[PDB]
């Protein structure tokens, strides 16, 4: 009743997925709105696209 | 602004898009992009405030950089072959540069950072225009040059767009940011099928445009830009909230609604090309978009949030201005699945 | 087959155009007439099927499920008449519309000659039930229950769509007749293993399989009475139906790919039956009992023998009827006590004797008392498992023991003992509730006279 | 602390309304006696009288489309024919081997 | 492809990197954009003149004009931003965020 | 497929002249009825949005909705049928012109095909 | 005896600038109801 | 053809209707001062349209039938109970203040719409400006909390940032003992319970804040009790002055078109009066809101649009 059904079966599939998605959402959406970082990342991805793929 | 000047600017935006769509010379396509941006900048600042100016300047910076890289790719393609016609490119470096420029224009990740900010800064009507009409020209150019695109880069940015939209939409209470992230995810879905079939790209574009038009017109009707301001709508006009919930369910790809039609077909097409892992990842990722659509539906129509006392006075007034084609948009965004085989019309 | 589809579609206009005080009567009468019409599907033939057209076809597996689906709706309307009394006419019509749409999708799902149409309707059913759970639910946990129910299903089901489109691209068709006739063995390969997993997960998630069942107590406890009835009786069987359709293309892989699920179900029926012994909620107890019975059904389907399939069909029908009746009785108690706690309202045999005998009969069918069809399904599945491996009898016998134990525990705690002193609003049982119980229980004891009607296509 | 301890403006929770107190012999279908009585009548007639009894009788007398007695008669005549002529009842080969072309091994 | 084309392409890349660096002074962003345009004009003119593609001689002028229009647009926007903050600092543009 | 570059394709024709050699869809087509139903649904949605009696507010408006939907659906069905007919025509022509890539399989009978048997135990 | 509906406390979850507040974004403040932010002639001495 | 972008495109301009007589005037004064009679006389003499002061049921007189509706459906507040029990636990004081501010905003929108559409000027009582004096009076008296005044300030800022302030503001100055005697002679039992501190605080808010802040952007005519009866002189000073410091001269056809879009379509005027900030005095539970809205829908001419209500006698429904 408690150890597997209420705790571990919840911890494995739903709770872990929710935690991971929440953490990734926080990481993605936490941008200060400063374009310095945006265009620095733009330069990085432009160089990466030029070099790695071809 | 003056209504005549507003009509002139809107017509100039549409004329730039049409000039991109109807021309076969790369210089004319670049000119059409330039005209589209030049006429679009004022529309974003139709209501003057610091936020609108910030959105307009960010949009101008990104679009000007994208146009300059577009011209760079065009001139390199001319260098390695004296051709001005828009066809398969003759140089790989120019091809990657053109792909990145068009991805920046569309908002595909990692060039997605400007979309939520520009959408939040501008009003709802400008956001509707930006998220619907501004996706036509770059997608038309991509459909024209699809045969030369490298699948690896194009699909990498498609999958990145889907993942980024799904993750970024989960953290938003503002409705315009939610719309921007949803648009990023749908552009990611659109892009992932360009190497294999452009008819599927056009089908997804049309369905998404219908769904976004319905969403934005419903948001304009109930003048709400946040979750909590929208939560008050049930106490004035519940029919709007019910239609909005059905539209949100359709946008999440739930069968038997219209939003299931693109993904389904897209998956089908990808399966024809021995691609199995990517469609699976894309579907499980679109589950995130469905999640935050469901959260919006929960806070909007499936529960009744507390109201305010002044609401009573708003009960005595009707909407003076009506948006025509709203019922048509809702019906076309919810109940067109049984007519899926019409895509042979090459929409 | 359109002779059943069109009248169901016809119910929606009738409900909307009906008088503010005549919706329930019209809906119940015409749904009962449609249920009567559906009985013509029971005249099956020992040969292939009743292939009505290119789109729909009926079998001896689809016919009992269709009859049960059509029969449920009047009972759901009868049960929903009570707690929607203070509800506006537009919203009552919306609730009836949700029920009608759910029944239409369920009807079109079982015929569904092609697999993609089956998937489309099989996932279309997900929307009306989600709306019913998240709108007309009392507690604040209905939102979480709806989210769990939606996402478990969709996560399990999307790889099924990918697998189906792949199979159609490789074989050229997804029509069930062509699939059955042109069937070929599945080679022992990693790609074939993952195709098997994709084809299997979607239906294992909604039985539900043990470990993948966490959404079910949530969705069933927090849903309204009609939602609970339709969830327990019909929506759980869909996956079962789906398996008996798809496992025709998964041989001989199923010979060893079924070991994890066989072990999971065999241990999970014991685990859930033991969970039922320590439960402070009636609806949770009924939900976990449903989980145990569907675990037995999973074992039956995975064994892949004719007796297994006959037992599985009989068990699905019997469990649907029994669980619907149990939920209705629990809701009759709840509408008086407003607590949904098993230990609070006690000694109700003294105050509601006919409700007490209804509880007794429902529990007895839950005990799988012969010669009821619950016992028929149980015994067929047990015999098939014994043929599969003689050691399974330990687990099946232990499950039978615990099932009898918790069923009689549920009966004794609520009906026997001394009444609670401070509860003085135990009104006499209404004629509507007694009619609902009778219309639940009489079909079971009438089906025990003609078992071949619900023993499936392998009879 | 000048707070009124009231978080908002809300109606009180209304009490359960007994359908028996205003109308005895109430049948529990509706709060209007005429509509309630007709609901009881239609439910009982269409469920117990029409569907439950006539449907059960219709199911009981369904023609043998499964061909149980047909198979019984076919088996009876096959058994009679094979016992009269001394055939070995059922044969162990479902299909006669004269039309099965096994692959020659040459191992 | 001789060394002159390489040098002009490298100048374009340097201007693009400088535009993407964004230390401060949005005026510098506009300046880097216009240096990118100048490099584009220069090497496009070289390509067209080398190949003697007569009808293409109009293309640079056109490009120039259009790009200059954008500069005006950008300049106007810059002024607006200053009118709200007093300076054209890039870090003042942080009201809207992801 | 990608028949955009198909030879002899008029750049902006909704329905070519050869499409007239195909049977037009019947006015009682189920898809045409579905478009009419979609138009009726749009009319009802319009009545609901403007706070009017949904079923019986504007009969002329609902009639126009249904009529326009049926009109556009008829032409759309014609175009779709023509496009599918073109696909089938090109398929059959390509199969006919390349017999080396679509050879005829020698008919083999199940009495002489060895299939592995997998017992269920 | 009554179906639960959201109260003020339940609604305060959706009133923040972002979902799932963090230590860094605790500082972030919600935008104005109307989307306008507060804005927050030279002298010359011509001498001899 | 309702006025919109097309009407402005073809012919509709609002600068050809202004004839220097628009000059929207508002008259401000303490409770029981003769500002209403003076405003009515000014409107009569100058040919302007008089707007009686906004009450609880002002909006009820502009929609459907002019008859007021129930207090439960319109306002959910009463002035008499505020006078009887200003410190009650149900928050009637701030609910009344917020409803009165919303009604005043709607009245100002109607007056501006009339002035722009016809060109004839209008005269008003206490406008959205000077509505804050009552808010301050309740706050210093302890009737309402600080959260209420902060919410009022937010709503007032967001709403009043979009309308042109009046040209002429007229203040009638009556000392607190005089208006106290006037109240005592009025005969209204609930008005007798107004404390002298409340009237003193209203006058203090008028003099200390409202008058100086209006004087910096427009022209003020501060009049005492004796100089208020001779309306001829009041009209004389009204006509003599010329407004060159307000924003009205700076307005032109484009701004006038935007303002005329704003003033009509009252749902945008009242849009920000219902911002989702949950003050216990004004926020309402879901069940009460649901049942009250359902009751409001049941009203005779309120279920559908005004032209689609059969029970109030609308015909030709199926062809409109
Ligand atoms: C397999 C496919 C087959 C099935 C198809 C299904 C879809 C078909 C219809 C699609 C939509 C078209 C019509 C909808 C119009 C909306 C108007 C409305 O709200 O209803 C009010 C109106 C009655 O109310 P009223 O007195 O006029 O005024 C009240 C106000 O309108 C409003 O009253 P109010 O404001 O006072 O009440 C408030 C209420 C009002 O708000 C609403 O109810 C809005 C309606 C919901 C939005 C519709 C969705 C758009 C289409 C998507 C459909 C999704 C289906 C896919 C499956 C997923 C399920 C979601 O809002 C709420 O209560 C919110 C809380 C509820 C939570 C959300 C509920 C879930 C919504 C999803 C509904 C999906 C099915 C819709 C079925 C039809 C509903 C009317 O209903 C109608 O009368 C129209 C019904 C249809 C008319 C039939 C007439 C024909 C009969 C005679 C001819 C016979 C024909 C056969 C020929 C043979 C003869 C011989
Ligand atoms: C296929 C892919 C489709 C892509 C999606 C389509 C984009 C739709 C948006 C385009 C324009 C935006 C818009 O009209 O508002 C959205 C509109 C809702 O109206 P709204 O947002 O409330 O209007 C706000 C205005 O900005 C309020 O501004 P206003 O009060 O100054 O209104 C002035 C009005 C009145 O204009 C006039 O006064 C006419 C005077 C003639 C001047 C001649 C000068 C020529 C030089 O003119 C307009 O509203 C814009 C003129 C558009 C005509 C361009 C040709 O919804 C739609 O237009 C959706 C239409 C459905 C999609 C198109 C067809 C289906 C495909
Ligand atoms: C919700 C679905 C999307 C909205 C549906 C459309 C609604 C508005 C349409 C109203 C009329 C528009 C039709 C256009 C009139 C003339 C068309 C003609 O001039 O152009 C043809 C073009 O016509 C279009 O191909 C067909 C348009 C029909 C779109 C509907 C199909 C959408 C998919 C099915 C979803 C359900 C639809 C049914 C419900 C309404 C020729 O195309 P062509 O210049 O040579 O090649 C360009 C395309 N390429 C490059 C890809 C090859
Ligand atoms: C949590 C509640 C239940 C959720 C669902 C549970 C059901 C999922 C379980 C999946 C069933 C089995 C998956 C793969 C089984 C293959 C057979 C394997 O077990 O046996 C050996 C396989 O060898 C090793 O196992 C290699 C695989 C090792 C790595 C796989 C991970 C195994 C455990 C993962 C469980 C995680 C479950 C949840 C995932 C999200 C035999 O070795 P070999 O004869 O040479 O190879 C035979 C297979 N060939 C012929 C195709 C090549
Ligand atoms: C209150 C105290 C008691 C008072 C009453 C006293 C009388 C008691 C007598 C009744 C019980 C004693 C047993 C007597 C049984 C006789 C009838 C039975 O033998 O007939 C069965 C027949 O019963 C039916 O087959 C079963 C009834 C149908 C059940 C369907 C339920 C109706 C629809 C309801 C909705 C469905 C929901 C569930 C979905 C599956 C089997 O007959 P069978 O020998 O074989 O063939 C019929 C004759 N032939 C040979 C000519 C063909
Ligand atoms: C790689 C990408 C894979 C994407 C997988 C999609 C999973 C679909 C669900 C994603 C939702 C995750 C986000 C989330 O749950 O938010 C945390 C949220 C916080 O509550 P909020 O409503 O956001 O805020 C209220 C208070 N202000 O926590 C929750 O409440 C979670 C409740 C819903 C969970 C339902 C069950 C989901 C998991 C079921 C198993 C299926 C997993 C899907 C993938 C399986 C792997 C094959
Ligand atoms: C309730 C939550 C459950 C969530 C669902 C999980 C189901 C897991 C099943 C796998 C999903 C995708 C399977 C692909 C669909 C079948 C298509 C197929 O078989 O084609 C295979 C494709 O096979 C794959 O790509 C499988 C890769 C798996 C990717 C996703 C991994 C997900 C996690 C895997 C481990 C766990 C699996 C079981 C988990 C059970 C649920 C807990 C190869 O085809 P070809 O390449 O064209 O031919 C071979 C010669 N070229
Ligand atoms: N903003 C407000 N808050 C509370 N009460 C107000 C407000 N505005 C007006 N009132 C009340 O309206 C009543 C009548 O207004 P008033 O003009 O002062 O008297 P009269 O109509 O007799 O000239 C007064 O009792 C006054 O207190």
């Amino acid at each position: 009743s408690s150890l597997l059904d209420l705790i571990w079966l919840e911890t494995i599939l739903p709770k872990t997925t929710s935690f991971i998605q929440m953490k990734m959402s926080i990481m993605v959406s936490n941008q200060k709105g400063l374009i310095k970082l945006y265009f620095l990342s733009f330069l990085i991805t432009i160089m990466i696209s030029m070099t790695l793929f071809n | 602004m003056n209504p005549i000047i507003y009509t002139t600017l809107i017509m100039t935006v549409m004329s730039g898009t049409m000039l991109v769509m109807i021309s076969s010379h790369w210089l004319l396509i670049w000119i059409g992009f330039e005209m589209n941006l030049l006429a679009m900048i004022p529309v974003l600042m139709k209501n003057f405030n610091p936020r609108a100016t910030e959105a307009a300047t960010k949009y101008f910076l990104t679009q000007a950089t994208a146009s300059m890289m577009l011209m760079m790719a065009i001139i390199i393609n001319l260098l390695y072959s004296g051709q001005w016609t828009i066809t398969k490119m003759f140089n790989p470096v120019a091809m990657t540069m053109m792909t990145m420029a068009l991805a920046m224009k569309l908002g595909l990740s990692p060039f997605h950072f400007w979309v939520p900010e520009v959408t939040q800064g501008i009003s709802l009507q400008a956001g509707l225009l930006l998220l619907t009409w501004q996706k036509l020209a770059p997608l038309s150019v991509l459909c024209q040059i699809s045969q030369s695109i490298n699948p690896n880069l194009m699909l990498t940015m498609a999958m990145l767009s889907i993942l980024i939209g799904g993750w970024g939409g989960l953290n938003q209470t503002q409705l315009r940011k939610i719309m921007a992230y949803s648009s990023i995810a749908h552009m990611g879905w659109m892009t992932a099928v360009l190497p294999y079939n452009t008819t599927m790209t056009i089908l997804n574009l049309l369905i998404y445009i219908t769904m976004t038009l319905a969403m934005f017109m419903l948001l304009i009707h109930s003048s709400a830009t946040t979750t909590l301001s929208l939560s008050h709508t049930w106490n004035k006009m519940p029919v709007i909230t019910s239609l909005m919930m059905v539209t949100l369910l359709s946008m999440g790809g739930l069968p038997p609604l219209s939003g299931f039609m693109p993904k389904w077909m897209i998956i089908q097409e990808m399966t024809k090309n021995e691609s199995i892992i990517m469609p699976t990842l894309m579907a499980m990722t679109a589950l995130l978009n469905l999640y935050f659509y469901m959260r919006l539906a929960y806070s909007s129509s499936l529960t009744m949030f507390p109201s305010t006392n002044n609401m009573k006075m708003k009960w005595q007034f009707e909407h003076t201005k009506q948006m025509k084609l709203l019922p048509t948009m809702i019906v076309l965004s919810t109940l067109v699945l049984p007519m899926t085989p019409a895509l042979s019309s090459l929409n | 087959m359109l002779k059943i589809i069109i009248p169901t579609t016809m119910l929606l206009p009738m409900t909307w155009m009906s008088k503010h005080n005549m919706i329930w009567i019209n809906a119940t009468v015409h749904s009962l007439l449609i249920s009567l019409i559906s009985l013509s599907l029971l005249n099956q033939l020992g040969e292939n099927s009743l292939n009505f057209s290119l789109t729909f076809f009926s079998d001896s597996l689809s016919a009992p499920l269709l009859v049960l689906t059509t029969w449920l709706l009047p009972l759901m309307l009868m049960a929903s008449q009570s707690h929607l009394s203070k509800e506006t006419t537009t919203r009552k019509k919306l609730y009836i519309t949700m029920l009608i749409l759910l029944q239409l999708f369920l009807i079109m799902t079982f015929t569904a000659t092609e697999l993609i149409l089956f998937y489309i309707l099989f996932e279309a059913t997900l929307v009306p039930t989600l709306i019913i759970i998240t709108r007309w639910g009392n507690q604040t946990e209905r939102l979480n229950a709806g989210l769990y129910f939606l996402f478990y299903t969709l996560a399990g089901s999307l790889p099924l769509l990918v697998a189906l489109v792949y199979i159609q691209n490789t074989t050229g068709s997804l029509n069930f007749l062509i699939i059955h006739y042109w069937s070929h063995p599945l080679s022992n390969s990693w790609s074939n293993i993952f195709m098997w997993l994709a084809c299997i997960m979607a239906f294992m998630v909604k039985m539900p399989l043990y470990g993948l069942h966490l959404w079910l107590p949530k969705a069933h406890v927090e849903a309204p009475i009609a939602g609970s009835m339709v969830l327990a009786a019909v929506l759980l069987k869909l996956g079962g139906y789906g398996m008996m359709r798809i496992t025709t293309i998964l041989n001989p892989l199923t010979n060893y790919m079924a070991y994890p699920f066989l072990m999971l179900s065999m241990w999970g029926m014991i685990m859930t039956s033991s969970i039922c012994l320590r439960q402070t909620d009636l609806k949770s107890l009924i939900a976990y009992s449903s989980v145990s019975h569907m675990a037995l059904v999973i074992v039956a389907i995975m064994i892949q023998t004719p007796w297994s399939f006959m037992g599985a069909t009989a068990l699905m029908i019997a469990h649907g009827l029994t669980s619907s009746m149990l939920f209705c009785l629990a809701n009759t108690n709840y509408e008086r006590v407003h607590s949904r706690t098993m230990i609070l309202a006690r000694g109700l045999q003294t105050l509601l004797p006919l409700m007490a005998t209804w509880w007794l009969v429902a529990s007895l069918t839950n005990l799988a008392l012969p010669p009821s069809i619950n016992l028929i399904g149980e015994l067929f599945i047990i015999t098939a498992s014994f043929s599969w491996s003689n050691i399974t009898i330990i687990l099946m016998g232990m499950n039978m023991m615990i099932t009898a134990l918790y069923s009689l525990y549920m009966l004794i705690t609520t009906q026997r003992g001394k009444y609670t002193h401070h509860i003085n609003n135990i009104k006499p049982s209404f004629t509507r509730e007694n009619a609902l119980m009778a219309l639940h229980i009489l079909p079971l004891l009438l089906l025990t006279l003609n078992p071949k009607m619900i023993l499936g296509p392998l009879y | 602390p000048p707070e009124p301890t009231i978080r908002l403006q809300e109606d009180p929770d209304p009490e359960d309304e007994n359908l028996y107190e205003k109308n005895p012999d109430s049948h529990g279908y509706d709060k209007d006696p005429i509509v309630d009585l007709w609901n009881m009548r239609v439910v009982f007639f269409f469920g117990f009288s029409i569907v439950l009894v006539l449907g059960s009788t219709f199911v009981a007398y369904l023609p043998d489309y499964r061909m149980q007695e047909w198979a019984r008669r076919e088996a009876e005549r096959l058994v009679k024919y094979r016992e009269a002529n001394g055939l070995p009842l059922m044969e162990s080969n479902c299909f006669d081997p004269n039309k099965i072309q096994l692959p020659e091994d040459e191992d | 492809m001789p060394l002159v084309y390489m040098n002009i392409i490298m100048a374009f890349a340097i201007a693009l990197a400088g535009l993407l660096m964004y230390r401060s002074h949005l005026m510098s962003s506009l300046l880097c954009l216009e240096g990118m345009m100048l490099s584009l004009f220069i090497m496009s003119t070289l390509i067209i003149l080398n190949t003697h593609f007569t009808l293409a001689n109009m293309m640079p002028i056109i490009l120039l004009v259009f790009a200059a229009c954008e500069a005006a647009l950008g300049l106007s926007l810059l002024v607006m931003v200053s009118n709200t903050y007093g300076t054209d600092y890039v870090q003042n543009l942080n009201l809207l965020q992801c | 497929t990608m028949m955009s570059g198909r030879p002899g394709r008029v750049p902006l024709q909704f329905l070519p002249n050869e499409a007239r050699s195909l049977p037009p869809p019947k006015l009682t087509d189920p898809r045409l009825v579905y478009m009419g139903f979609l138009g009726y649904c749009s009319g009802l949605i319009d009545n609901a949005i403007r706070r009017r009696p949904v079923v019986s507010a504007g009969l002329h408006r609902q009639l126009l909705y249904v009529t326009s939907f049926v009109f556009f659906g008829y032409y759309l069905l014609k175009r779709q049928d023509y496009m599918y007919a073109l696909r089938d025509h090109d398929m059959f022509a390509y199969v006919k012109s390349h017999p080396e890539d679509f050879p005829e399989k020698d008919k083999k009978t199940y009495g002489e095909i060895l299939e592995e048997f997998h017992p269920v135990r | 005896a009554r179906q639960w509906q959201p109260d003020v406390e339940w609604a305060e979850q959706f009133g923040g600038a972002v979902m799932y507040p963090t230590k860094e974004t605790a500082h972030w403040k919600p935008p104005p109801w109307n989307d306008v932010d507060p804005p927050k002639n030279l002298t010359l001495n011509f001498g001899p | 053809l309702q006025y919109g972008p097309l009407a402005f495109v073809l012919g509709e301009r609002t600068t050809r209707k202004l004839t220097e007589t628009s000059k929207v005037i508002t008259v401000d004064g303490n409770i029981c001062s003769g500002k209403g009679r003076l405003a009515r006389e000014i409107a009569e003499k100058l040919g302007l349209r008089h707007f009686p002061e906004a009450g609880i049921h002002y909006a009820d007189s502009t929609t459907g039938d002019g008859k007021p509706l129930d207090v439960q459906l319109s306002g959910n507040c009463s002035l008499e109970k505020f006078y009887d029990d200003p410190k009650s636990n149900d928050g009637n004081s701030y609910r009344l203040q917020s409803w009165l501010y919303a009604s005043r905003l709607l009245q100002y929108a109607d007056a501006l719409e009339h002035l722009l559409s016809t060109g004839q000027g209008v005269v008003l009582e206490r406008s959205i400006y000077s509505d804050f004096v009552f808010l301050e009076a309740m706050y210093r008296q302890g009737f309402i909390r600080k959260q209420c005044v902060e919410h009022y300030n937010e709503v007032k800022k967001v709403t009043a940032c979009e309308y042109l302030p009046p040209h002429v503001v007229v203040y009638v100055d009556v000392p607190v003992p005089e208006i106290q005697s006037r109240i005592q002679k009025k005969g209204n039992p609930h008005e007798m319970k107004i404390t002298a501190a409340y009237l003193q605080d209203i006058e203090n808010a008028y003099k200390k804040t409202f008058l100086p802040e209006m004087s910096e952007k427009c022209e003020v005519l501060q009049y005492s009790a004796r100089e208020a009866e001779d309306a001829e002189k009041v009209v004389e000073d009204i006509e003599y002055l010329k407004c060159d410091k307000g924003p009205w001269p700076d307005q032109d056809d484009r701004t006038f078109h935007r303002l005329r879009m704003l003033v009509q379509n009252k749902l945008e005027v009242l849009n920000y009066t219902t911002i989702p900030v949950y003050l216990p005095e004004i926020t309402i539970g879901a069940h009460q809101s649901d049942r009250v809205f359902q009751k409001f829908t049941e009203l005779p001419g309120r279920k559908y649009s005004p032209g689609y209500n059969e029970d109030v006698g609308d015909k030709w429904i199926w062809l409109k």
